[PDB]
């Protein structure tokens, strides 16, 4: 049992990072208007699925 | 190919977003970010990691 | 001498040892170019101690060359880090030879 | 939830996505598969 | 050429895995969803289940762990600018039962 | 229980691979002549490296 033993963990700083592709500004709006119409959702699963 | 994938103004690679709101107690700590997207761009979120 | 030649053999042994290299052209440009990284001017491959906010992979390795080198060698890195499979990774790459400590 | 009925609606069952996307889409999809991957964002339901 | 008599004891060891059985109407995997799972008796009314489990004892307290495999999904829906909708299916055992 | 105070050391190593960079617009490899290049420099200019 760590809680008697004595260790103990300290948090100073924390950033949010990310990264994008440069793609080109009409190929970029081509997919954004193209990506708004209802019948292109997104669909994702749940590996291990269960309850 | 040659054209229409690779931009030609300055937009940049990596982007690092600050906290607008740290909350601390004794067993959590609470972190708010405001993330933003611009037009013209396309985040893939496989690659947000803190 | 008579030890193992590495300009012909291929066995590099001294890697570590770059600070870094900056590129130039025609006496006022610069290759990379166009606010794309995060040091814009130059490619930095290790740090002293301010640069404790760029490093990635528990060592000294600036975020940027990592991201560089994963992309050049396997053309991954828009899409969130992981292990490439074992056939697009050769014996000289740059994935086989990766050592933090 | 009304116009088209549960199973059918999250892709649980019935047609692939190279259906029922705006074929435009299926277009890029193919057309920039080496250098920026879409097909793991589409369910496409198979059923013994 | 001294031996003495002796019986013999068997066991087996298989750590680090779950034990399975599939809703098949002959234990197979032949997609996704299985068949029975479409069977109309099953799909049309209700019924109540009862398990029973016989386990080698152990003088310390523990617990059955029982993961039910059912479907979960979520649709993602993006209509305007900044606006973000989506709908969670996990069924059966839907939000909202036990 | 009367550990010496410390201070922290690392370091890396990557013997046996070359370090490469690409003549791209995005660091990947699309292709083998690089777009680049074939803008060929529209085919006509003239530079000096430092």
């Amino acid at each position: 049992d760590l809680r008697v033993d004595g260790a103990s963990i300290k948090f100073d700083s924390i950033c949010l990072y990310a990264t994008f592709f440069p793609m080109a500004h009409n190929t970029a709006s081509t997919l954004e208007a193209m990506l708004r119409n209802d019948t292109n959702d997104q669909s994702f699963n749940d590996y291990l699925s269960a309850a | 190919p040659t054209h229409d994938v690779t931009t030609d103004r300055s937009q940049r690679l990596t982007l690092r977003f600050i906290p607008v709101d740290r909350e601390d107690t004794a067993y959590s700590y609470k972190a708010r970010f405001t993330l933003a997207v611009g037009d013209n761009r396309v985040l893939d979120m496989a690659s947000t990691y803190f | 001498y008579s030890g193992s030649i590495p300009y012909l053999d291929g066995t590099f042994y001294l890697n570590h040892t770059f600070k870094k290299v900056a590129i130039t052209f025609d006496s006022s440009v610069s290759w990379p170019g166009n606010d794309r990284l995060l040091t814009p001017n130059e490619f930095e491959i290790k740090r002293s101690v301010d640069g404790e906010g760029y490093n990635v992979a528990q060592c000294n390795m600036t975020k940027d060359w990592f991201l560089v080198q994963m992309l050049a060698n396997y053309n991954i890195g828009y899409q969130g880090f992981y292990i490439p499979e074992s056939y697009k990774d050769r014996m000289y790459s740059f994935f086989r030879n990766f050592q933090p400590m | 939830p009304s116009m088209m009925p549960q199973w059918s609606y999250m892709h649980i069952s019935g047609q692939d996505a190279s259906e029922y996307l705006s074929p435009g889409l299926v277009q890029f999809a193919r057309a920039t598969e080496t250098y920026f991957s879409l097909n793991n964002k589409f369910r496409n339901p198979t059923v013994a | 050429k001294t031996a003495v008599d002796s019986i013999t004891q068997k066991k087996f060891l298989c750590d680090r895995t779950l034990w399975r059985i599939p809703f098949s109407s002959n234990f197979m995997s032949m997609g996704a969803l299985t068949d029975l799972g479409q069977n109309l008796l099953y799909a049309n009314s209700a019924h109540a289940l009862d398990m029973t489990f016989e386990v080698d004892p152990m003088d310390e307290p523990t617990l059955l762990y029982v993961l039910f495999e059912v479907f979960d999904v979520v649709r993602v829906h993006q209509p305007h600018r900044g606006v973000i909708e989506t709908v969670y299916l996990r069924t059966p055992f839907s939000a909202g039962n036990a």
